[PDB]
């Protein structure tokens, strides 16, 4: 009965998140000490015309970025544990996140090491254009 | 190649829309094609959706530095003794909205304690997970009859991890610096370890040098067992699975070739007991 949402290669570091007290500190440490970044997320293909903003309604994705579903980049989403945002609530789940190919490699990992610019809506040193 | 862990226990026929399915094989197959997903113009994202997220499956084989191994050898469990805490649950079943997954609903200890909780769920929607009580039934069958009337004297979970928190501390405070849960067919006692462990690098207390045993989400502090008043999450346990010892056949039978003072009243903590039991006579006795 049921319908999986996981492959056997991400049950290890998918379980020391969900017990971690500090999940993105933990996924950090997995992945230092010689861990594989989390697999299975929702990419997209797209034309690759789009406005290159980090979070979006549909796929925005520039030449320089490829476009995931938002949820299954970010680890508090991907492990089903509370998210540290203010009333619980995910920023990026239901939305489309943009992601430089150079980092494309690891998602969750670049959402949560990264920042939005509010003014341009593009990421802090991958697009922003306010310096 | 897919697991049951996180396997989506909801009876909605179709997957999730690619912006809200937490995977690639969440997503529903109307927006595959060539290798990867499209968002497709006119199909809208679902609003009010509730699934139940499966926690059957946890794999804790990480070597990641500074962190603890959860699971320890046979040696070291024996040096460690003082600090063994047999534990069990009895699970009940997901039903209505959900099915395929197993709640806690008693928590036994070789302390004696059982402890019953809501049958509750992780419960994904379209802006988090939502931890709730969840729809549920105790296993057909006459062996899971006294599991009935548990079915309406639970406590949430929120107060029951507080009271296993306490329960360890007070019972161990004076006789070790940790904690050995000592299993027997240890899946789903580690399911129900999500619902009260945190685990992390070890951290000693707020209030002395002994090694942290407790996390409080409070005040997001440690404490070892001395320290630990109102803390709600056990710290960095250790654990055991006296099963893959080599035995054959059931608990009962193996726990009664060494002893005859622990009958079996059926119940989460007397294979708790049971459990711990063996495990002694197997390591210390002759
Ligand atoms: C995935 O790796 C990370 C997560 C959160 C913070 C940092 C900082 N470096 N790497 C991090
Ligand atoms: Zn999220
Ligand atoms: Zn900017
Ligand atoms: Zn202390
Ligand atoms: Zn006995």
């Amino acid at each position: 009965a049921g319908n999986a949402t996981e492959v056997p290669a991400n049950s290890t570091v998918l379980s020391f998140c969900a017990f971690a007290v500090d999940a993105a500190k933990a996924y950090k440490d997995y992945l230092a000490s010689g861990g594989q970044p989390i697999t299975n997320c929702v990419k997209m293909l797209c034309t690759h015309t789009g406005t290159g903003q980090a979070i979006t309604v549909t796929p925005e994705a520039n030449m320089d970025q490829e476009s995931f579903g938002g949820a299954s980049c970010c680890l508090y989403c991907r492990c089903h544990i509370d998210h540290p945002n203010p009333k619980g609530f995910c920023d990026l789940k239901g939305k489309y996140v943009q992601i430089p190919t150079t980092c494309a490699n690891d998602p969750v990992g670049f959402t949560l090491k990264n920042t939005v610019c509010t003014v341009c809506g593009m990421w802090k040193g991958y697009g922003c254009s306010c310096d | 190649n897919v697991t049951g862990l996180f396997k989506d226990c909801s009876k909605v026929i179709t997957g999730l829309h690619p912006t809200q399915a937490p995977t690639h094989l969440s997503v529903d197959t109307k927006f595959k094609t060539e290798g990867l997903c499209v968002d497709i113009p006119g199909i809208p994202k679902d609003m009010t959706y509730r699934r139940l997220i499966s926690m059957m499956g946890f794999k804790m084989n990480y070597q990641v530095n500074g962190y603890p191994n959860m699971f320890i050898t046979r040696e070291e469990a024996i040096r460690h003794v003082r600090a063994w805490i047999g534990f069990d649950v009895e699970g009940c079943h997901a039903t209505r909205e959900a099915v395929g997954t197993n709640l806690p609903l008693q928590l036994g200890f070789s302390t004696g304690v059982n402890l019953v909780a809501v049958p509750t769920g992780y419960v994904d929607t379209p802006n988090n997970t939502d931890f709730s009580r969840v729809s549920a039934k105790p296993p057909p069958g006459d062996q899971f009859k006294h599991l009935i009337p548990l079915m309406y004297k639970g406590l949430p979970w929120n107060v029951v991890r507080i009271k296993i928190v306490q329960m360890l501390s007070d019972t161990l405070k004076n006789l070790s610096d940790r904690v050995v849960f000592v299993l027997w067919a240890h899946g789903f006692e580690l399911t129900s370890m999500k619902y009260f462990v945190k685990i992390g690098p070890e951290r000693t207390c707020c209030l002395c040098d002994r090694r942290a045993t407790c996390f409080s989400t409070a005040s997001d502090t440690y404490a070892c067992w001395h320290h630990s008043i109102g803390f709600d999450y056990v710290y960095n346990p250790f654990m055991i699975d006296v099963q893959q010892w080599g035995f054959t056949g059931n608990l009962q039978s193996n726990h009664d070739l060494y002893c005859q003072v622990h009958g079996n009243a059926h119940v989460a903590s007397c294979d708790a007991i049971m459990t711990r039991c063996l495990a002694v006579h197997e390591c210390f006795v002759k």
